[PDB]
RNA sequence: UGCUCGC
């Protein structure tokens, strides 16, 4: 069928957008058991699925949200007794795309990895009004690294998961009813799981290391069994079941995923005669002359 | 759209010739000027013009840090050495602008003064753009290495007389291969020296505010009547083009141009070749109106002849006497005389019969198809048809070229019945 | 993006409206058709290309990229998006291709060739490997699948 | 600010006020002209050989063109690059081979580009 | 394959050598389909091409008209001859001992 | 915002004098007291209420 | 053969040793004469391509020169001394080939519609393919693998080819060479180049708000070192050098001295300094930077497809480049020879003429021209398939492979990114023309109507850009490059300065260049987006002929095609009354075309000649190729590519290693134009049968035919299979023979 | 296989128990189905369905 | 070793 795929385009999958790897690139990605891996899909089911609000309240929750993206205004004023970072939060932004982010919120998200700034530096003046006065640390940095700050100040996290890079909001057309989903376009599928609102129950990912250190081995197997069957079914071609069953029980046999690379084929078999011929001829060649490693006919 | 307001006139002045320079400072706006800093001094060079301006910035001024300046001054020069100071007090007091040369050539810029109802132009002599120059830092390394030297001698209390001699070490001035000559004489360090060959000329500052500015400023201006008709500048639009823009020094190879850029013989001998037919009249429409008809009469007798009124090349001149048929192989004279008797055949009627051409020359099918379709095309029923139609015109506004056509056409149908035994 | 979307889909109504008509006005007996409904060999979609109207040249799922500065042939104006400046072929192979359509046909059947190419060579690979690694399992009697160790 | 143009530029500068206005104006390499007695060629014609008086005349005609009559031929004036930056225009006049006087004769705001109306040069021969 | 290019040769190459012609199939241009056309009607066959056949096996007319025509087919360098390729024990290569 | 000196046009950077903060460069004496408000914004984009397609 | 060689010959016509000084040996004027054979003893002989083809042996021509030496001080001339033998390509200038017609054609045994053009070399024929190859002296703004936007610019001159680049991995601009050890913030180089200060540095990048809030981490970056100098810059540059492997000669504290030698001549070799003045280079760099700065925001990234930036080497280019290498190795010999034996050898002076060994430049060019592979130290350049043997399948095979173009990707693997047919391929490439397998798409084939322009002299481009108004770009800063109104004007990577109302720039230029002051194939173009005025002169752009239209009517009337019809101008003529120009991709991007008459509108430049001209020679072939699908003519392409009949009239005589040919061709009935332009129907290669479309008997299920007994057995489809069998009686060392 | 110019190979085993596995394991009636989903490769095909 | 091909 691999080379039956046509490598096709155009297969949004319904939502128009959020171009995602299938075919051929699929399916290598998926036998390689990379950890990282190209568009990563997260499906999250809502405990209120007929609500909008709820929806996009959940999904300002795993999404995450930048400072200056809800930020109005951020101006370095320097006063003739003190100079210092003010920020404007638009609080019509965020009651808009229903943020829980207050000026505390944001100065909690302050101070963390960014220089060590000390928590009496930030300050809360008004109800969206964030005061930044830094200090010059002595290591190579003065008051001029004001600037610095002005390259990542409005870079830092206030809500949502830092993994996560993009959380939309999927719907359902059933006759019967309409139910919301999150489509996350993120790497972590153990956060998404445990924010409020998401029925973790029935939230999976196309990632298979996520879920398997995330749901154990079994979860892993099942992922890849549906991964697999998904990809295949999307270009018109079916494959029965009982092969990519096979397949996903020889990847998760050892406890481990363990892909079709040499590395995953030297961790699951034994064998030297294959191994060299694979790949890496002269180095398991030599690797087995030193350990002296005596290889059968089987 | 005419010009009808502002016929304001130019005027030229050489008063200002050589003496006039433009300085540009690429790093201060125009808003803010020199005016009020007073300056100290200028140095500039005849030849390879590079000027700096050496001016005087001041201190109580609140946008001036006292301990920074000291800090600067005792950096760029000694304690208390003052012999060859960059600074004559302990604080940053002088300032240096150093020129760099746009330009090798400046006559092509002029400054305009604009007067009521007038135009000055005034040619510069060159154009330098003032930067402000890091001078005094190098000096300050250089002092912050003489120092550490000095450290590093210091490293005793009581240095012991060093026996230091300095050895004759007087090394062959080596035969320097051409190559690394042209690298030397290449290098920045050759040029900056010969820069630094040419002694420094000292120039006061004069202000725009200063009497002299406004007593000078007249220069610009050129005592002569308003209208004076200038006795160069009279050359015409195409000698103008050439002058701005100076050259850089199968048969119908010749363009039409280089055909008129030959002589009128050559071109009927070149048109003949390359159409092989054409009446008088197209031919001196090609040729020009400014061309006798005579001249061009008498031209295209040589190589054509006359068949119905019109005009055809002559054999000889398609067929050279070396060349031979590209399809047969047979001498150029047999494909002259296969010409000649086609060309009469078409004299003697308007309808030629392909067969009996083929027949009578002992020709190939391939040698008739060329000769018929030079002069002639296939009328279906009626054989080959001249492809001009008659031209009477011609023959009765010259009877007598008709006449000598004529009888050149009776000796070559004589030649013919002779050849061909008709 | 919304525009592009109206326009193909416009280009798509256009396109099936024509063959359905081209469907309808078919009489019985014709070979194409007869060739079709049996499903031996080609489809109505072919016969509606090489009839009524061929459809929009699509490279990568999307209309015919500006090769040049913000069209595709000096042919057409700046920052023009209409159909037949995009890929649309509004004439039919039995009436013949315009130059850009043609030249658009050939680029989408380019396309095509090279990604049988880059397909043919990656999936060698992929079976490769994956015979490579699963070439050890067997079908013991006892109902079990074990690999050779 | 408004990008102005040359026939505005001197109706304001010469109508609308009164006041004198220092330009730079750029000429082409070779003017229409033969160096006067300079010893030869088809050589390069700068204003360093023409002499002094009345040398052309400025026609500003309707639709905004500005020509410069030189002669028999009439170049286009446009505007050059509008400079922001200081530009003070001086005399630097070596009196002395040891003293020499620097006269600042004014400041530069405006820059003119004189240019040859090649389509007509083309189209009359 | 959709060869359309391919009917409208083989009707203009039936209307040339009906009327003694040779028709052009310059790209976008070229002789028209109407033109070909009217010089099959007027030389007395279909103006489609299609002819009425009798089968040669049966001795029967078929029951569909056959496509007939001129279509200027070139012989490649392909041939079965030279590809042809039957090997015995044969010889073998010195370092592996291998066809 | 990016300032320069007049003097000779390097960056000038923000520090605390004896009496206040003032602009300074590093390679001149030159300063420049700060007397009212200065202030920089920069406006970034708002992240808009995206829609739920599907 | 005729301009280039002699001008090679200029570059190295006096080569010197450097010990015994007061000697030397000069070249004079080189020629290469016709084509001879050293067959006869000491004596040389007119050959014909056919007896080279016969004889196994090289068609070339001896090159000689005349020269002046110094033997013992006194001066020596030779007028005519060989020194090589050049291959002589088929219907050249010096080819006897030429001049020739058909009957002298049938006495030298050489068909007469044979295209030409291909060496013969040790009895096979050698064709050399048309490289295809990025411009040089561009910039190239493009995503790194990290997706950093980076730029990069390929500096080439005659000498050197330096490719640096600049990339913003961390929110500021480094420079990164070949030359450096580890790359340097952009700032450090400004104020190493002379411009010392920030301001105006920011001045050149740009005035935009945006441009200074990204140039702001390297202003940063920049003061945080205590970099403030030109001396400060140039120490800090040549800290970060590393020697040659530790290059002959005292250093003698070369530091700063390298490091401004690498600024000035290595970094930017395309951008001349005058004297150790780096303003235009500086103002270079800016532009650079600027482009990136914009680059960085929307994702306007250049692209490699696009074949305005394609330069196109021709056998000429190749072979010049062979002959410079080789005249230089050869000198270089001859210097190792005299200076080894000029000092110790006898009182008998040494002169060249006994050393000067003949076989070098010609055993060189034979090798570069059989094998295929050019190995060019002095470029270090290594190519492999520059020559290819002619196919003489059929003569549409040798037709089409003589108009090949290879891609510089050399294919072995699936870039799948320069094998799209990109929309830039319009009337200059063959779109349907490809190798259907591995190589397809980066094998192409040039149009019908399409040339190649050669280098010009540059001169008057640039005379007539100074008297239009450009403005000198060192007598601005360079604030004035990020004004709305202002563009610049570029020369083949070379920023020529900056303009006003580029429209009037543009027309005149065009003007002039219809008028005839300005060569035909110079070609200028305006990007807006950059507002940036190319004008390109140098050799290897595709160029296409259009006629003009102005206000809605073309130039070219009915008069003008019946004074072409009756032979009153040719195609020259057209071109010099501004009829029809050429136009160059880059000009076509701003120009608009109509395809026919009818599409023509008010916004009209110029009409297309010909739409079927799009097709190359191979497409020509296919009759209605627009009623077809396109890989059906890619597939028709390939196989007429192996089409078998005739080759030519001298089929009987040539003895080649395997020929087809057809008992009774006969040309199509349906023949397109293209056919009759290349005289394909004189040598046909295929035969018209009466095809009826049906199925029978089920034995042509797919795509297989039924065959007639009958006519077969007529002579339809009967075959000649012509092979070469050769044998050689070579005389050995010893006085021994074969026999 | 579409018999436009394919080249196709062919064996001879030299062993009877090769000949007879062949036979069995990979005769053409025995696989009349791939073991991909059990779907029928050889049935009818063009000029067989018209 | 190179390259043009054949699917
Ligand atoms: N340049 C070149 N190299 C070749 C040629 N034939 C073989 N080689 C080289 O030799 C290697 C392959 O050797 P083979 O083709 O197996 O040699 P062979 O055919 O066994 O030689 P014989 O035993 O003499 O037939 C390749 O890596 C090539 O580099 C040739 O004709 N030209
Ligand atoms: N590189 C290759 N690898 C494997 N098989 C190949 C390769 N090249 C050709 N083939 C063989 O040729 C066949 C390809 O034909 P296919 O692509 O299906 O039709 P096609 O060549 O597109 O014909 P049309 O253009 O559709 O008329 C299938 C395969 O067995
Ligand atoms: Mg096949
Ligand atoms: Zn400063």
């Amino acid at each position: 069928p691999g080379t039956q795929m046509t490598l096709k385009t155009f297969h949004f999958a319904g939502v128009a957008s959020m171009n995602i790897t299938l075919g051929v690139p699929r399916i290598k990605e998926i036998i390689n058991a990379s950890k990282a891996i190209s568009t990563p899909i997260i499906t999250a089911q809502l405990d209120k699925d007929d609500d909008a609000d709820y929806a996009r309240l959940v999904k300002g929750r795993i999404e995450k949200t930048l400072l200056g993206e809800i930020s109005e205004y951020i101006e370095e004023v320097f006063l003739p007794d003190d100079c210092f970072i003010l920020v404007k939060l638009s609080l019509e932004r965020i009651r808009l795309l229903r943020l829980e982010v207050n000026a505390e919120t944001v100065r909690y998200s302050i101070c963390t990895s960014k220089l060590r700034v000390k928590p009496g530096d930030v300050a809360v003046h008004g109800e969206a009004v964030v005061c930044v006065t830094p200090r010059e640390n002595s290591k190579s940095s003065m008051y001029y690294v004001l600037q610095f700050l002005k390259e990542d100040l409005p870079k830092v996290v206030v809500q949502g998961i830092p993994e996560v890079s993009r959380a939309v909001i999927h719907i359902d057309e059933q006759s019967g009813k309409e139910k919301y989903k999150l489509l996350v376009e993120g790497d972590n599928l153990r956060a998404v799981m445990a924010t409020h609102g998401v029925k973790g129950t029935r939230t999976t990912s196309n990632n298979t290391y996520e879920v398997e250190k995330t749901l154990g081995i079994e979860a892993a197997r099942t992922t890849i069994i549906n991964e697999i069957q998904y990809t295949m079914v999307n270009h018109g071609m079916s494959i029965d079941r009982r092969h990519v069953m096979l397949l996903s029980d020889l990847m998760t046999y050892k406890g481990e995923v363990l892909g079709i690379t040499r590395f995953g084929l030297a961790k699951m078999k034994e064998s030297v005669l294959m191994l060299a011929s694979f790949e890496k001829t002269a180095d398991h060649l030599f690797d087995a002359a030193y350990f002296g490693q005596k290889d059968s006919v089987c | 759209d005419d010009p009808v307001v502002q016929e304001i006139d130019v005027y030229l002045a050489k008063s200002l010739a050589e003496k006039l320079y433009l300085f540009q400072y690429p790093v201060r706006p125009a808003s803010m000027t020199y005016d009020d800093i007073p300056h100290l001094s200028a140095k500039i060079k005849p030849k390879q013009q590079k000027v700096e301006l050496e001016m005087a910035i001041d201190t109580l001024n609140p946008n001036y840090c006292r301990s920074k300046g000291e800090q600067i001054a005792l950096n760029v020069d000694g304690a208390c050495a003052d012999e060859t100071s960059t600074y004559s007090s302990k604080l940053m007091d002088k300032q240096t602008f150093c020129s760099s040369q746009t330009t090798s050539n400046t006559s092509r810029y002029a400054a305009a003064l604009y007067r009521q109802g007038e135009l000055h132009l005034t040619p510069l002599h060159g154009i330098l753009q003032l930067r402000p120059s890091f001078s005094y830092l190098d000096k300050a390394d250089a002092k912050h290495r003489e120092r550490e030297a000095a450290n590093e001698a210091g490293d005793s209390s009581q240095d012991e007389a060093e026996d230091d001699v300095k050895q004759i070490t007087v090394r062959f001035s080596r035969p320097e291969s051409e190559q690394a000559r042209q690298r030397r004489v290449q290098s920045y360090e050759f040029l900056q020296k010969k820069h630094a060959e040419e002694p420094w000329v000292h120039l006061h500052y004069y202000g725009l505010r200063d009497s002299r500015s406004e007593h000078e400023r007249q220069y610009l201006l050129c005592p002569g009547s308003s209208g004076v008709e200038n006795t160069e500048l009279v050359k015409s639009p195409s000698e103008y083009l050439m002058m701005l823009m100076p050259p850089s020094q199968p048969s119908n190879v010749l363009s039409m141009a280089q055909l008129r850029t030959l002589p009128l013989a050559d071109q009927i001998k070149i048109l003949m070749k390359n159409v092989k037919v054409m009446p008088f009249a197209n031919l001196m429409s090609l040729l020009g109106p400014s061309i006798d008809s005579v001249a061009v009469l008498r031209g295209i007798q040589k190589v054509a002849m006359l068949v119905q009124g019109n005009w055809v090349v002559k054999s000889d001149i398609l067929y050279p006497k070396d060349s031979s048929s590209p399809h047969s192989g047979v001498p150029a004279e047999v494909l002259c005389r296969g010409r000649d008797f086609v060309m009469w055949k078409f004299t003697q009627s308007r309808w030629v019969v392909r067969k009996e051409v083929a027949t009578v020359t002992k020709l190939c099918a391939e040698d008739v198809k060329d000769f018929l379709e030079h002069m002639a095309v296939v009328r279906i029923n009626k054989g080959w048809e001249f492809i001009l139609p008659y031209d009477g015109e011609f023959i009765k506004k010259h009877p007598d070229v008709v006449q000598r056509q004529h009888m050149l056409w009776t000796g070559i149908q004589a030649k013919l019945e002779k050849v061909y035994n008709l | 993006e919304t525009l592009e979307a109206l326009i193909l889909k416009e280009l798509s109504v256009i396109r099936d409206h024509a063959g359905s008509a081209c469907l309808r006005e078919l009489d019985k007996s014709n070979s194409p058709l007869t060739m079709a409904l049996c499903g031996s060999k080609g489809s109505f979609i072919n016969i509606s290309q090489m009839i009524a109207c061929v459809g929009q040249q699509a490279i990568s799922g999307s209309r015919v990229p500006d090769g040049f500065e913000n069209r595709s042939l000096p042919h057409f104006e700046k920052h023009s998006k209409l159909p037949a400046a995009k890929g649309f072929v509004a004439n039919s192979f039995y009436s013949g291709l315009t130059p850009t359509e043609f030249f658009f046909h050939t680029m989408a059947g380019r396309e095509g060739l090279v990604d049988t190419a880059v397909k043919t060579a990656e999936t060698g690979y992929m079976q490769r490997r994956l015979v490579k690694s699963l070439e050890d399992l067997c079908s013991q009697y006892d109902l079990t699948v074990r690999s050779s160790t | 600010l408004p990008k102005d143009v040359s026939v505005a530029e001197l109706l304001r500068e010469l109508s609308l006020t009164k006041e004198e206005e220092l330009l730079f104006l750029q000429l082409p390499d070779t003017l229409p002209g033969q160096p006067p007695t300079q010893d030869i060629a088809e050589n390069a014609c700068t204003l360093a050989d023409l002499t002094e008086g009345q040398v052309g005349k400025l026609l500003i005609r309707k639709s905004g063109r500005v020509q410069l009559l030189l002669g028999k031929v009439t170049l286009d004036v446009t505007m050059g690059t509008a400079c922001s930056f200081l530009q003070e225009l001086v005399s630097v006049g070596l009196g002395d081979s040891r003293t020499g006087e620097m006269t600042v004769l004014g400041h530069v705001k405006h820059k003119l580009v004189c240019s040859p109306d090649f389509e007509s040069l083309l189209d009359h021969k | 394959r959709m060869t359309v290019g391919k009917l409208i040769e083989l009707l203009a190459g039936k209307a040339g050598v009906l009327d003694g012609r040779f028709h052009y199939g310059t790209a976008f241009g070229g002789s028209k389909v109407k033109d070909v056309c009217e010089d099959l009607v007027r030389h007395g066959y279909n103006y489609l091409g299609k002819d009425y056949v009798t089968s040669g096996i049966t001795g029967e007319p078929l029951e569909a008209y056959i496509y007939f025509g001129p279509v200027y087919y070139q012989k490649l360098k392909h041939m079965v001859l030279d590809k042809m390729h039957a090997r015995a024990r044969g010889p073998r290569a010195v370092l592996t001992r291998q066809p | 915002m990016l300032l320069f000196c007049p003097g000779c046009g390097n960056g000038l950077i923000v520090e605390e004098g004896q009496r206040c903060h003032r602009f300074a460069c590093n390679t001149c004496p030159y300063v420049h007291n700060i007397t009212r408000k200065v202030t920089n914004r920069k406006y970034p984009k708002l992240k808009e209420v995206d829609d739920v397609l599907g | 053969i005729n301009v280039e060689i002699k001008k090679i010959m200029k570059a190295n016509e006096k080569v010197t040793s450097d010990a015994d000084p007061m000697w030397y040996l000069k070249y004079l004027n080189i020629y290469v004469g016709l084509p001879d054979v050293e067959e006869s003893f000491n004596v040389t002989r007119p050959v014909s391509p056919h007896e080279c083809r016969l004889r196994d042996m090289t068609y070339s021509a001896p090159i000689t020169v005349d020269i002046e030496y110094t033997r013992g001080s006194q001066r020596i001339i030779r007028n005519a001394l060989p020194i090589g033998r050049m291959p002589i390509m088929l219907r050249s200038s010096n080819c006897v080939l030429t001049g020739k017609t058909p009957a002298e054609f049938a006495k030298l045994n050489e068909c007469p519609l044979d295209p030409g053009g291909y060496f013969i070399v040790k009895g096979v024929e050698k064709v050399i393919l048309i490289q295809e190859q990025l411009s040089k002296n561009r910039i190239i703004v493009e995503a790194d693998r990290k997706g950093a936007v980076g730029a990069s610019v390929t500096s080439s001159t005659h000498e050197k080819k330096s490719r640096t680049n600049m990339a913003v991995k961390q929110g500021r601009f480094y420079l990164r060479h070949n030359t450096l050890s580890e790359d340097i913030p952009i700032v450090i180089i400004f104020k190493a180049m002379g411009v010392e200060s920030d301001q105006e540095i920011v001045q050149m990048i740009g005035t935009e708000e945006h441009v200074m809030a990204a140039f702001g981490p390297s202003l940063e970056e920049c003061q945080k070192a205590q970099i403030f100098t030109q001396m400060q810059a140039l120490k800090y540059i040549g800290n970060k050098v590393r020697r040659q492997r530790m290059w002959g000669g005292g250093p003698k504290k070369t530091k700063i001295e390298e490091a401004r030698e690498l600024l000035a001549s290595t970094i930017l070799t395309h951008v001349p300094v005058k004297e150790f003045n780096f303003r235009a280079k500086c103002i270079y760099t800016a532009v650079m930077v600027r482009r990136v700065i914009l680059a960085q925001g929307d994702n306007k990234v250049d692209d490699r497809d696009y074949y305005g930036n394609k330069r196109l080497e021709l056998a000429g280019q190749l072979l010049s480049l062979l002959f410079e290498d080789l005249f230089k190795k050869f000198n270089s010999e001859m210097k190792k020879i005299a200076d080894q034996v000029i000092p110790k050898q006898r009182a008998a002076q040494f002169d060249v003429v006994k050393h000067m060994r003949q076989d070098q430049i010609t055993n060189g060019m034979v090798n570069a021209i059989s094998t295929g592979n050019w190995s060019l130290k002095r470029f270090k350049m290594d190519r492999q398939g520059v020559t290819q043997v002619l196919s003489r399948l059929s003569y549409i095979s040798a037709l089409g492979m003589m108009t090949r173009i290879s891609s510089q990707f050399e294919k072995t693997r699936k870039v799948s990114g320069p094998r799209s047919l990109q929309p830039s391929q319009w009337g200059m490439l063959c779109p349907s023309d490809t190798p259907e397998g591995e190589a397809c798409g980066l094998v192409k084939n040039l149009a019908l109507m399409t040339h190649i322009t050669t280098d010009m002299e540059d001169g008057p481009i640039v005379k007539l850009a100074s008297n239009l108004g450009v403005e000198d770009v060192n007598l601005l800063c360079g604030e004035e490059l990020s004004y709305p109104n202002v563009f610049l004007v570029f020369l083949n990577g070379n920023i020529l300065g900056v303009i006003r109302d580029h429209k009037k720039l543009v027309n005149t230029f065009r003007l002039m260049r219809r008028a005839g002051y300005i060569n035909e194939f110079v070609s200028i173009s305006t990007n807006l987006t950059d507002r940036c005025v190319y004008i390109s002169s140098d050799g290897g752009r595709l160029c296409r002929p259009y006629i003009i239209v102005k206000k809605q009517k073309p130039a070219v009337t009915n008069k003008h095609m019946e004074e072409l019809a009756q032979g009153y101008r040719n195609f020259e003529d057209f071109l010099h009354e501004s009829l029809v120009e050429y136009l160059d991709v880059n000009e076509e991007n701003d120009c608009n075309i109509a395809l026919y008459e009818h599409t023509i509108n008010k916004d009209t430049t110029h009409l297309e000649i010909e739409p079927f001209t799009l097709l190359g020679v191979c497409a020509g072939l296919i009759p209605y190729p627009h009623h077809n699908q396109s890989p059906r003519n890619t597939y028709q392409c390939a196989m007429g590519k192996q089409a078998m009949g005739t080759i030519g009239y001298n089929q009987r005589n040539r003895i080649d290693t395997l020929m087809y040919l057809l008992a009774y061709p006969q040309k199509p009935m349906v023949k397109t134009k293209t056919i009759e332009l290349i005289e394909f129907e004189k040598l046909p290669a295929g035969q018209n049968a009466t095809v009826a479309v049906m199925s029978y008997s089920g034995y042509d299920i797919e795509d297989a035919l039924v065959l007639n007994k009958a006519s077969l057995d007529r002579g339809f489809g009967r075959c000649l299979v012509y092979k070469n069998a050769k044998c050689t009686l070579k005389r050995y060392t010893n006085q021994t023979f074969d026999k | 296989a579409d018999f436009d110019g394919d080249e196709m190979n062919l064996h001879l085993p030299q062993t009877e128990e090769a000949k007879a596995e062949a036979l069995v394991l990979m005769g053409t009636k025995a696989n009349l189905v791939t073991p991909r989903n059990g779907e029928p490769l050889i049935a009818a095909i063009q000029d067989f369905l018209t």
